[PDB]
Parts: structure tokens; C-alpha cells; sequence
DNA sequence: CAGGATGTATATATCTGACACGTGCCTGGAGACTAGGGAGTAATCCCCTTGGCGGTTAAAACGCGGGGGACAGCGCGTACGTGCGTTTAAGCGGTGCTAGAGCTGTCTACGACCAATTGAGCGGCCTCGGCACCGGGATTCTCCA
DNA sequence: TGGAGAATCCCGGTGCCGAGGCCGCTCAATTGGTCGTAGACAGCTCTAGCACCGCTTAAACGCACGTACGCGCTGTCCCCCGCGTTTTAACCGCCAAGGGGATTACTCCCTAGTCTCCAGGCACGTGTCAGATATATACATCCTG
């Protein structure tokens, strides 16, 4: 009677993608929620700050990309940027 | 003559939810407007990072001849990555334990 | 008539007597190579020989002057891309690897260039064996159509050993195998989880070149699990031991493998049939086999003809699943012409109706 | 005579044991008592969820372990194996809490 | 009502072992007890502030998690 | 064209002459004061935003600002700043 | 009608601008609505803090026989106050220098 | 440009050390200081260049630097803040 | 013979002089050259405002001074007066940059 | 060295409770359309960045003598670790209780929105006073019998 | 415990440039009014923190023995510091050219807002199997004559 949402469905799907024989405890699935929420808040705060510095009023893919380049280290940023660009390219073909 | 719905995560080809992140972006006081390609990018990044951690986590789980991933395995995954350990340098994991190390002088 | 079969196996055991000395001398030089490769400075620091046993049941072998070993090399984070949508050939890429991949010179863009890496391997192995001349051992290079570097040893006489590179991945047994190795109802789920928690292997082999990307294709290898199952061939893991019951499983495997070996070599048009065919068929027969009493040397001939029946029924309906990759089923006409399989059926009938004459050699 | 171990072997065994576990190393009733007594200075008649106290205990143990690591580093620096309050004070001064 | 002596000496030895410490002077315990007390005072001050703002009587896990996150010591595993 | 920009220099000057009627100030010190005021303004505003968001509310009130000030400043600075703020709010509500 | 205007800081009795702070609070993406007494709190606290800094800074500038504040005096003020040094603990002051302090073991 | 880290002369590391309060300095300290300064500068300039490129400018302004420092916990007063 | 000062007096005078100034202690052309050369790896044909380089110089000098303070503290801890790279490494390890 | 005692990882047998499915459903996400406003673009100015030159002197660089500090070695004694026997109290399970959190409904005061005035704050101009800056004597402070 | 060199502050005069004041102006805060909605109360539920009681037993504690480590002393030997000479190249002033940020004007397309609808995610209920535990072995390591 106090319906509260989380990310565990999608985390479970991704897990079944990368390791389709492994389970997960009930505390680790809370830890993944906390992790996702943390990264979400970081990226969103950084994109907000970026849009404020550039006198814009909207948040676009360019802000998200620059925020990711600001926050991820080394080859993580390269792979994340490639993933993001591939995703946007696939979405626009619709 | 309807257009039976097709989720945005399906269009992007992702598992993470695009509409829920869109809603959280709008009701979160981040900007006045939100573009159409920002949630796809962010969900792709979140899914990539999740897969990147979870694979090494299932590996650390399956190293100790275990079936379920526990927090000890998540912690070992975090600390055994010279970038993930810099991204999560000041985070504490409950029931995570410590990194096994002994100083050479103490042997 | 199981007595002649038992004695031909004994004949192989006197081969085995010759091949203990031949295999020991070749084994010792390759072991020496192993010791030397760990000391030389190159991208090949940790390269073990993969031990699949020494028996004929354990390794590639034929006429006494060729031996085979598997060399393993651990590889960083690997992502596979199916190229043969059967599910048998792949393109190889890497993953993030934040510190650095000491293999980037082996890649054409984002894909690993098997050609370049194999050329560097060939060069290094040939130079290293060239650097110590205790036993007379040299390298022979044939056309680069099958990637194996063969040493020729003059000790006592010609010994050839094809060194086959195998990539070592510990990651996840990719999705193409997800419902391979079905043994849950025969042995148990705990072995299968433990077995499938083992690593898997990638070997260079240029899939016949109706393709652009050449050399850059790889085949799956599961030699270690296959050896493990074979040396625990029974529902009881005590097989081949004093703790258990003598059965005709290893005997039937040798009977069919050796019979096919001799019959197929004497009619050389059918050389596309390799030893993996018999291992796959016998894997299916041993898994469907519920009874230990259905494999016992007193039943060598009956288990063998039942196995023959299994082989003909497998040929008949035009499908034999790769036991680890049911989606990749090699019995497709595009790689084995139907008429050639039926000709093999006729040759098999030839063996069955003549009372095993090919065994009547010496 | 019986089986006297030399000083430093049981210490290494305990190091190896506690670098492998994940349990909590402080008793729970003393910690809860201490928490309630400390909190009764900022406001009286307070209540605590059990999860809150468990979180506090986890955080404090992680903090103290992370501080003992730097104390050990300082000890190694001073050409010693025994840790001394000088080293704790140096650690907390460099970390920035002073 | 000391209750700071309830942080015993064996417990401190265990915490030192987990941190890779072999020998411990005898004057280390009262100082690390004071350090821990200082840390707890800060965290509980912030947690009770978060609790009082909601006009509540009980301290929840979220108040502690927020008080921790605002000192750069984020904690995963207790909600949020 | 001339692109008017804002700063807190007038009010810093008023406060200075009101607390020290005789001393002057350089211009780089005024820049430092601007950076300081903007910094801690931002700090308080972000903390109060987060607090209001945690408690399901959608308004920022003097209570939120009060507890954010209690969170950020240490010891007696918070006590005296809270006294100043509350006194000012009382005076204001009295119109 | 339309009685003479009176700034909100005039009623509050302050020198900091209540209208500019109201606008900056309404444009900074902090919440949907902003109460009427929140800018009063914020202007009072900012004014208190700046006056609290400027008192020590003018004192420090006079203790050097100078009638004009420079960045060096602001840092001297900050590093000299025990409570202001915890607030601006992770702040760099341009042209500020350090506090003259020599360890006792180094003196002759 | 090459060999510019050597323009941080030893008497300048010495002057910085004097301002730091140290009385006696070894002779191998200077290479360590050059390396630390180089990696610090790299880490800061990477972020400053990220901000500048995002802004689609070709000159690095002082606000880009101020933001790159602020995002590392090294807020800097006196250049616009 | 003339007026040889003993080792450590001119060092103290320089300490007292540089703890009283606020100027910049690094030459400006070398710093600017180094900055431009470092920046030409992330993107070519860049330009710099003078104020940006001045800010960078101020920040870097403040950083290095703040690090030398902790190096001195570590030196004092090790019962020495000479600073050594071990102490810099310890400082940067405790501070958290590794 | 070489055995002996001890500690720890390793195999089995059993049960459990924690995880994995499965179902009902409701709320939030998707499709379609409109109306505005944010952003993309093109041109232009004019600021400011880059590039050069010449002279100086302050700083760097190189050398040198020497004293003091780093470092090694030896001894001692003491403080901390190991082991044992007692004792306390922590933890666990179960019970009961009620304060207070959490939800629900009502309404009311307060904040959004709009249009018009108006003064506060910004940009520019001018001016004096605080501060460099140089001399020049005072006065510390170091180096000796 | 002196007496002389030598930095360094302090005063004093000059001069200069930057703060402080004036003036002109413009746009944003104020006033006055309207409207909608967030939140404040009042009630009611019902969780879950609190208090208690036994009971077991593991952990703390106190004590003795012993050993190895910190610390202190001594002696040595480099190596940094203080000083003197040379050189070089930042630095300042300066001039020149041009690139690009910043402003204006113009245009378009993408998102909010509304409305209708329906599927995915949540809560609830099962079913079962990974793991915790207990027992029996064997291997690994330390230790001492
Ligand atoms: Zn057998």
C-alpha cells in the first residue's frame, strides 16, 4: 500500500545477459540500487551545472557526453562515449 | 488503426528504463527542458557501467566456488580495478571486508 | 568377435611401447621449450602446454612420426562476435582493459589480427628452438593455410610436433553454448556447474574462405572438459579405475575411432571427417546411456553394434548436434555433401558385412 | 614447554582471519548504549531504528579500519612495527581533521 | 555510565589486525577511543538534525545515510 | 551592448563602513568577497534544496534554511547566525 | 493608492538585497516555490557572515598600520580564527600566503 | 616545445620549499617535485580543456580553470569566483 | 675568513622572507611554455587568456606549498630535518592521490 | 635437518530460509497533436592574443670548502605478546506494550502570475590619498675570548 | 660573558595611480490584484521500538613469563649550504596584425501541455535449492633438540 519503485528488474535482466547462471543476494540488489542512484545524481548535477555555465535552459546529449567525459577515468570514458553514441544513432533511426 | 506502444528502451535496444529516467529527470529540478536524446545516452551509460561491474563481480563470486554474489565479492570487484577504485574511492560498502595485504617488512 | 578387437588394441599398446620413447623424447624437448619461453622477454610470457593426457585416447596421433600438444595462452577481456551463424567461428575483440593491452600491435583496428599474431608466434618459436641445438630439432613451414608450426626432430629419426595455439579465456562460456553439454539427468548438476565454471579455448583456423576476414576467425575448443568426461566416461566416476567396473566404453571408442581411421584413410575422398565426429557421437551415446551394464567388455560386440546402429540413425535424419553447441550442428551439406555421407554409409556397411576385415591386418 | 608459539605467529593468523571475514567486530549492546547516551545530549526522549544503529556501526568500523591503515603506513615510515599515538596524531593531522 | 570502556581492548586488537597491524603500544586504546568518540559526535549531531527537521521522534536509517553522504563518506547497503 | 554585470560590492561597502567607518578596501579583495559570498550562497542553497527534496515538500521555507545553516556552520557560528536570522524574520513579519 | 515603495531589506533592517536574492533563488533550480521568509533568513545570514569576516580583517589591517584591506589581511583573519578556518578549510586565497610558523625542533 | 620541465630551476623549488618552512633539502627531491607538479597540471588542464571544448571556444578562459579547480575540491577565490 | 655564516642561518632568513611575501615564486615564461606544451596533447591550436595562466600558476604554487607542509610534518616525524622522496610518497599516499 | 603438534583447507550429509517463479492489477508510460520558445545560423565588430625586438640585471650555474647531520653498530631493559584460569555479560528467544510514524481527508493561507512605476544599481569620469620607493640612520643578531 | 659586521625596520620625502565620489541612465524590484494549490491540522491505524526475563557461553580479564624492539650512545663520512664569479634570458615596454568571442537579427524544430489508453512493474503467494553447519581427513606450517 506504499508502492515504491527500484531498478532491480533491469539489473536482473542485465545480469542474465552477462552471466546466465549466477544469482544475487538480497543485499547486493540493494547495493546496486544505491550505486545507480549515486551515479545518476552525479551525472545529473554535473549536466545541470554545465547548462548553467553555458547559459542554456535545456539538457541535451552534448551535456550528458561532456559530463561523462568529466566523470569517467581513462578507457572507461572512451567506452562509455562509444556506447552512448551508438545508442543515440540507433534511436534516431526511428 | 492504433500504434500499439513500443517502449523507448526497445528502440534504443536497452534493458534499463528510458521513461522512468525521463520522468526522474523532469521532476528533479535539473533544467527547464530536457532533450529527447539525453535519457537514451544516460541509460546506455548506466547499463554499460552495470554490466562492467557485474561481470567482474560474477567472476569474483565464481572464483570462490560460489553461486550467489555477496557483498564481499562486490567489494573485491571494486578494489581490483584501478579506475573503478578511483571512481569509488570514498565509498564504504557494508559487509564488504578489507583488501588482503601484508607489508613486506612484517614477514 | 571381441578377441581380435582386444588384440588389435594390444597392437596399439605395442605402438604405445614405441611411442613411449618417441613421445618422451619429443615431450622432453617441448618441455624444454616451455621452460625457455617463460624466461624470454616477449608477449608470450605465460604460455603453458595444455595437458590432455598422453594416451592415444588423449591426444592427436597417427603414424609414429607426428605428435601433438596444445599450447595455451591467457588472454585479457575477450568479447566474441559470431561470424558463422552456425555458431562455430568468431571475430575476437577486447574490452576496456584500463592499464594497457600488450597486444595492440596484433590488432587490425578493433579486431585481433590472428595473422599478425601467428606470424610473430611462428617467428619467436622458430628462433627459440633455433637457439639451442642439444637434440637435432628444426622447424618446417608449409603454406599458411592451417596455422601450425611444425618442428622436425632428428632424434632418433623424424619427429614432427604441430604446436597449436589455443586462447585461454576464463570469462563466461558465451551464450552460443548456453544449452550445450546436457548431462543434468545422467550425471548431475553439480558436475555440470563445476565443469562449466572452467575456462574455454579459442584456436586459430581459417574457416574456408567464403569470407573477407581471413585468419581472424577462431574455433571453440573444449579439450579439457572432453578429456575429463572421457576419463570419467561412466555415470560412476570410478570408471577406468580399480575402484570400479571394467566397461567397454573406452574400448568401443577405440574400436569405432580406429576402424573409421583405417577405412577412411584407405578411401581418401572422405577426409573431411575428423576425430571430433566420433567423440561427439559417443558423447551423445554415453549421455543417453542410462545403464552401466550396457557397457561392459563382455558386451563389447553388442555395445559396438548398438553404437553402429546409433551412427546409422544419426546419419539417417541429417543432424548431429555439437555436444557443446547444439545450435552449431556440423552435419550440414554445405560442409559435407550428402552423397559423401551416404558413400560413407556404404563403406560402413562394407565393414559391417565383411566381419571387420580391416582389423585382419598386421 | 608444551607448544609455545613465538610472538607474532598468532598475530599473523589473526590478520589472515580478519582480512577474510566480513562480520562486525564490535559488540552490539555496548555500541547501542553508547549511541543512545551520546544522542541524549542533543535531544532527550529519542528513538532509534535498529537499521540506523547497524548502519552507524558499519560506518564507524570502516572508518577505524581506514585510519589504522594509515597509522600502519606511518609506523612503517618511522622504521618501526609498533604503532604509537604520535602516528595516529600525525595521520589525523595530515588527513585534515585538525 | 562510562560505556566508552565497553570498547574493549581485544576489540581494538581485532580492528588493528584487520588493518594489518602487528604490535600496539599500551597508550593507543584511550586515544583511539577519543577519536571514535569525536567521529560519532559529528555523525550523530548531523543525523539528529536531519531527524528533528522532519518533526519525528525516532531516528531512521535515511537520516544517518544523509549525514554520512554530506561528509564525503557515502554508504551503500542501508536504503536510498 | 555594455552587458551589465552584478556584484555585491555596494552592500559590502555599506557593511564595511557600518562596521569600520574608517578603513578602505582594494578591488581584488572585493573580488574575493564576491567569490566568497557566491560560494557559501550556493552551498546553503544546494543543501536546502536537497533537504526539501528528501522530505517530499516543494517549498523552501525559513525552517529549511535554518536547519541548513545549522548543518553547515560549526558550533557557535551557527548559533549566532541562527539568532540573527530569526530576529530578522521576526522583525520582517511584523511588517 | 500605491503607497511609496519600501525595500524588503528595509523592513527587515538589513543592507543586503532581498529582491536580488529572491530572484536568484527562483532562478537557481532549487525548488518549485520559495517561501516569503526564506530570503530574509538568507540575507541576514550572509550579512552577518560578511560583517563577521570584515571585523577581523579590519583589525588585522590596522595591526599592520594600514588603512586599506588587501587579500593578505583577509587570509590572516581567516587563518587566525579557529572557527572560520573550519569553514574555509578547503579554500585557496589568491595572493594570501601562509601563517608564519616554524617547528620548535628547528630553532637554534 | 621540449625540455620545459627543466625551466623549474632548483633555486625555485628551493624558494617554494623555504615558503613551505623546510630547513634542509636533499638533492633528489627536485625530480620528485617536477613529476608531482606535472601530473597535477595534467589532471587540471584535462578538465579545463574539456570545459573549453564543450563551450566551443578556442581560448581557455579563467572561468574554465576556476571550474576545473572547484570540481576537485580546490576552490580558488580572486579570479571571478 | 670574511663573514662565513653557519649553515642554516640564511635558510631561516629566507624562510622568514618568503613567509611574509605574496608574490609568485616561479618564472612566468617557463610556466606558460610548459602549460602550452602540456595542453597541445588534448587539442591542437589552442589559445589561452593571460588570466587563465595566472590562475593556474597561483593554484599550482598553493598546491605545492600545501604539500611541502605535510612533507615537513613527515620529516619531523621521522626524527630528521632533511626531506626525502619517501616522505613525499607517504604524504601523497595518505592524502589519497594513489 | 626431522619428526611432532597444531592449524586450516577439504570433503560429505542435512536442513533451511532465502531466492526464484507465478499471478493479479494499477499507475505511469506511450501515441498524436499543438503552440511556443530555445537553439541554430550568419554577419560584424572590436577586443585581446600572438609575435617581435632590444637592453638589463637578477637570477641561475658552477665551483669549493667544511661542518653537521644521516646512518651504522652495540647494548640494555622493558613493554608487549602468549597462554591459562575465572568471571561477566552479550546475545538470543520470546512476550507484551504503546508511542509515534504513516496515511487520509479538509481547508486555508500563501505563492505564482500579470501589468505598471520607479528607484537602485551599473557604466563612465574625475580626483585626491595610500602606498611604492629610495635613503639613511637605528638597532638587532651573529660570530669570539 | 664582550665587539664588530651586516641585514632589517622606520622614518622621511617624492610621486603616482587607484579607490572614492559624482553623474547619467535603465531595467528590475515593488505594488496591487487575482487564483490556484501545498501544506497544516485532526483522526485513525498499526508498526516497531522499548522493556523484561531466562539462559548459555563466549569473551573479557588478570597474571606470569619471556624476548625482541626501541632507544640511547658513539663514531664516521658525505653532501648540502654559504659564498663568489659568470652568463643568459625573463621581463618590460612596444608595436603590429589578425583571430575569434560576443552581439544582433533571423529562423525553425523540438519539447511541454493535453488527452486517451494500456502494459510493465509492484505487491502477494508459492516452491525449491544454495549455503550454513557438523563430522572426518589430510595437508601445511611452525618449532625445537
Ligand atoms: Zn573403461
Amino acid at each position: 500500500r506504499s508502492r515504491k519503485e527500484s531498478y532491480s528488474v533491469y539489473v536482473y535482466k542485465v545480469l542474465k545477459q552477462v552471466h546466465p547462471d549466477t544469482g544475487i543476494s538480497s543485499k547486493a540488489m540493494g547495493i546496486m540500487n544505491s550505486f545507480v542512484n549515486d551515479i545518476f545524481e552525479r551525472i545529473a548535477g554535473e549536466a545541470s551545472r554545465l547548462a548553467h555555465y553555458n547559459k542554456r535552459s535545456t539538457i541535451t546529449s552534448r551535456e550528458i557526453q561532456t559530463a561523462v567525459r568529466l566523470l569517467l577515468p581513462g578507457e572507461l570514458a572512451k567506452h562509455a562515449v562509444s556506447e552512448g553514441t551508438k545508442a543515440v544513432t540507433k534511436y534516431t533511426s526511428s | 488503426a492504433r500504434a500499439k506502444a513500443k517502449t523507448r528502451s526497445s528502440r534504443a535496444g536497452l534493458q534499463f528504463p528510458v521513461g522512468r529516467v525521463h520522468r526522474l529527470l523532469r521532476k528533479g529540478n535539473y533544467a527547464e527542458r530536457v532533450g529527447a536524446g539525453a535519457p537514451v545516452y544516460l541509460a546506455a551509460v548506466l547499463e554499460y557501467l552495470t554490466a562492467e561491474i557485474l561481470e567482474l563481480a560474477g567472476n569474483a563470486a565464481r572464483d570462490n566456488k560460489k553461486t550467489r554474489i555477496i557483498p564481499r565479492h562486490l567489494q573485491l570487484a571494486i578494489r581490483n580495478d584501478e579506475e573503478l577504485n578511483k571512481l569509488l574511492g570514498k565509498v564504504t560498502i557494508a559487509q564488504g571486508g578489507v583488501l588482503p595485504n601484508i607489508q613486506a617488512v612484517l614477514l | 568377435e571381441p578377441d581380435k578387437l582386444k588384440k588389435v588394441l594390444d597392437k596399439l599398446r605395442l605402438k604405445r611401447k614405441d611411442i613411449s620413447e618417441a613421445a618422451e623424447t619429443v615431450n622432453k624437448v617441448v618441455e624444454r621449450l616451455l621452460r625457455r619461453m617463460q624466461k624470454r622477454e616477449s608477449e608470450f610470457k605465460g604460455v603453458e602446454q595444455l595437458n590432455t593426457g598422453s594416451y592415444y585416447e588423449h591426444v592427436k596421433i597417427s603414424a609414429p612420426n607426428e605428435f601433438d600438444v596444445m599450447f595455451k595462452l591467457e588472454v585479457p577481456r575477450i568479447e566474441l562476435q559470431e561470424y558463422y551463424e552456425t555458431g562455430a567461428f568468431y571475430l575476437v575483440k577486447f574490452k576496456r582493459i584500463p592499464r594497457g593491452n600488450p597486444l595492440s600491435h596484433f590488432l587490425e583496428g578493433e579486431v585481433l589480427s590472428a595473422t599478425k599474431m601467428l606470424s610473430k608466434f611462428r617467428k619467436i618459436i622458430k628462433e627459440e628452438v633455433k637457439e639451442i641445438k642439444d637434440i637435432d630439432v628444426s622447424v618446417e613451414k608449409e603454406k599458411p593455410g592451417s596455422p601450425a608450426v611444425t618442428l622436425l626432430i632428428r632424434n632418433p629419426e623424424e619427429i614432427s610436433v604441430d604446436i597449436i595455439l589455443a586462447l585461454e579465456s576464463k570469462g563466461s562460456w558465451p551464450i552460443s553454448t548456453k544449452e550445450g553439454l546436457p548431462i543434468q539427468g545422467w550425471l548431475g548438476t553439480k558436475v555440470r556447474t563445476n565443469l562449466r565454471r572452467e575456462p574455454f579455448y579459442l584456436v586459430p583456423k581459417n574457416a574456408k574462405d567464403g569470407n573477407s576476414f581471413q585468419g581472424e576467425t577462431w574455433r571453440l575448443s573444449f579439450s579439457h572438459t572432453e578429456k575429463y568426461i572421457l576419463n570419467n566416461h561412466g555415470i560412476e566416476k570410478t570408471c577406468c579405475e580399480s575402484s570400479g567396473a571394467k566397461c567397454c566404453r573406452k574400448e568401443c571408442l577405440k574400436l569405432m575411432k580406429y576402424l573409421l581411421e583405417q577405412l577412411k584413410k584407405e578411401f581418401q575422398e572422405l577426409d573431411a571427417f575428423c576425430s571430433y565426429h566420433v567423440k561427439t557421437a559417443i558423447f551423445h551415446m554415453w549421455t543417453q546411456d542410462p545403464q552401466d551394464s550396457q557397457w561392459d567388455p563382455r558386451n563389447l560386440s553388442s555395445c559396438f553394434d548398438k553404437l553402429l546402429a546409433f551412427f546409422l540413425e544419426c546419419l539417417r535424419t541429417e543432424k548431429l548436434d555439437h555436444y557443446f553447441i547444439p545450435k552449431f550442428n556440423l552435419f550440414s551439406q554445405e560442409l559435407i555433401d550428402r552423397k559423401s555421407k551416404e558413400f560413407l554409409s556404404k563403406k560402413i556397411e562394407y565393414e559391417r558385412n565383411n566381419g571387420f576385415p580391416i582389423f585382419d591386418k598386421l | 614447554k608444551p607448544h609455545r608459539y613465538r610472538p607474532g605467529t598468532v598475530a599473523l593468523r589473526e590478520i589472515r582471519r580478519y582480512q577474510k571475514s566480513t562480520e562486525l567486530l564490535i559488540r552490539k549492546l555496548p555500541f547501542q548504549r553508547l549511541v543512545r547516551e551520546i544522542a541524549q545530549d542533543f535531544k532527550t526522549d529519542l528513538r532509534f531504528q535498529s537499521s540506523a544503529v547497524m548502519a552507524l556501526q558499519e560506518a564507524s568500523e570502516a572508518y577505524l579500519v581506514g585510519l589504522f591503515e594509515d597509522t600502519n603506513l606511518a609506523a612503517i615510515h618511522a622504521k618501526r612495527v609498533t604503532i604509537m599515538p604520535k602516528d595516529i596524531q600525525l595521520a589525523r593531522r595530515i588527513r585534515g581533521e585538525r | 555510565r562510562d560505556n566508552i570502556q565497553g570498547i574493549t581492548k581485544p576489540a581494538i586488537r581485532r580492528l588493528a589486525r584487520r588493518g594489518g597491524v602487528k604490535r600496539i603500544s599500551g597508550l593507543i586504546y584511550e586515544e583511539t577511543r577519543g577519536v571514535l568518540k569525536v567521529f560519532l559526535e559529528n555523525v550523530i549531531r548531523d543525523a539528529v538534525t536531519y531527524t528533528e527537521h522532519a518533526k519525528r521522534k525516532t531516528v531512521t536509517a535515511m537520516d544517518v545515510v544523509y549525514a554520512l553522504k554530506r561528509q564525503g563518506r557515502t554508504l551503500y547497503g542501508f536504503g536510498g
